């Protein structure tokens, strides 16, 4: 019911290899709809996904113009980065931001992002009131006072708000078809002798949309966590997700054993067990 | 520096002689650069296409790299993924299975 | 839709 949208800023700088490449990426809840990357050939916001592929000229021309421009202002930041922690020029750099909206059944905003990494490290960020900051040490206290000094928190507070959510609601519809359809996980357990004295049994789900999903095991009715291995969900490449969870049992002792399945798309929650 | 998870699989569930889409998912990452061949019987298939480059709430990076192939009994797939944290490249061997 | 005004850090 609830739904995001997200975009993702990343400058890399290469000394020696040309200036710092700057790509973005848009995402709508798991759905990546859009992208731009300052070392393609004739660099250009391009669609992702069909449902944006109808916003007009205007729309893509605006989209070009943002990224073009934020491709330098990340290499001013970069620059400047690097003398706040009195780096060498010789190094290898990483500016990464993801910013956006969350918003509930309703189409209401339920709160805004904005926040920034260096090196993998956060860095700053706009609290959830869209009004302070959060600076993770000195340098960054350094553009907390800058964006202070220049109201930049007003100016997202408005984005956030406004245009964010409005878009965000206007994509939802436009992709209603895909974007507001959750697919259930397909599950089946599988069973694999490991030695005479054991067996693993795997619970599989596929095929399902959104990624978020939760896969446990249980023995004798009790949660098997620190027993359980858990698969990193990841993409099929067909816009769905899988993931599996398994547990090492004694041989003879499977139908002790229950995998639970609870997924947006699924009428009611799955309980599973190996059925040889 | 974070170093590659490495997930390789099929898009849907492999039956010999059925065409497919073999995937080496590369994730939980830093830096971005990355290196990835998809191999068939140790050799580099030449037709490999990529995701957008993406990451994660905690900053780290990932990519599903994938192509496609028809698996057989005898024929052995897998990813070898080359990032600043490895010492040698890294080989995951396709278990479909996993 | 992105937000126009990216600042510099």
């Amino acid at each position: 019911g609830s739904h995001s949208m997200r975009y993702f800023h990343t400058s890399v700088s290469r000394p020696g290899r040309g200036e710092p490449r700057f790509i973005t990426v848009g995402y709508v809840d798991d759905t990546l709809f859009v992208r731009f990357d300052s070392d393609a050939t004739s660099p250009a916001k391009e669609p992702r996904a069909p449902w944006i592929e109808q916003e007009g000229p205007e729309y893509w021309d605006r989209e070009t113009q943002i990224s073009k421009t934020n491709t330098q202002t990340y290499r001013e930041s970069l620059r400047n980065l690097r003398g706040y922690y009195n780096q060498s020029e010789a190094g290898s750099h990483t500016l990464q931001s993801m910013y956006g909206c969350d918003v509930g059944p309703d189409g209401r905003l339920l709160r805004g992002h904005n926040q920034y990494a260096y090196d993998g490290k956060d860095y700053i960020a706009l609290n959830e009131d869209l009004r302070s900051w959060t600076a993770a040490d000195t340098a960054a206290q350094i553009t907390q006072r800058k964006w202070e000094a220049a109201r930049v928190a007003e100016q997202l507070r408005a984005y956030l708000e406004g245009e964010c959510v409005e878009w965000l609601r206007r994509y939802l519809e436009n992709g209603k078809e895909t974007l507001q359809r959750a697919d259930p996980p397909k599950t089946h357990v599988t069973h694999h002798p490991i030695s005479d004295h054991e067996a693993t049994l795997r619970c599989w789900a596929l095929g399902f949309y959104p990624a978020e999903i939760t896969l446990t095991w249980q023995r004798d009715g009790e949660d098997q966590t620190q027993d359980t291995e858990l698969v990193e969900t990841r993409p099929a490449g067909d816009r769905t997700f899988q993931k599996w969870a398994a547990v090492v049992v004694p041989s003879g002792e499977e139908q002790r054993y229950t995998c639970h399945v609870q997924h947006e798309g699924l009428p009611k929650p799955l309980t599973l067990r190996w059925e040889p | 520096q974070r170093t590659p998870k490495i997930q390789v699989y099929s898009r849907h569930p492999a039956e010999n002689g059925k065409s497919n889409f073999l995937n080496c998912y590369v994730s939980g990452f830093h830096p971005s650069d990355i290196e990835v061949d998809l191999l068939k019987n140790g050799e580099r298939i030449e037709k490999v296409e990529h995701s957008d480059l993406s990451f994660s709430k905690d900053w780290s990076f990932y990519l599903l790299y994938y192509t496609e192939f028809t698996p057989t009994e005898k024929d052995e797939y897998a990813c070898r993924v080359n990032h600043v944290t490895l010492s040698q490249p890294k080989i995951v061997k396709w278990d479909r299975d996993m | 839709r992105e937000f126009s005004k990216e600042p510099e850090l």
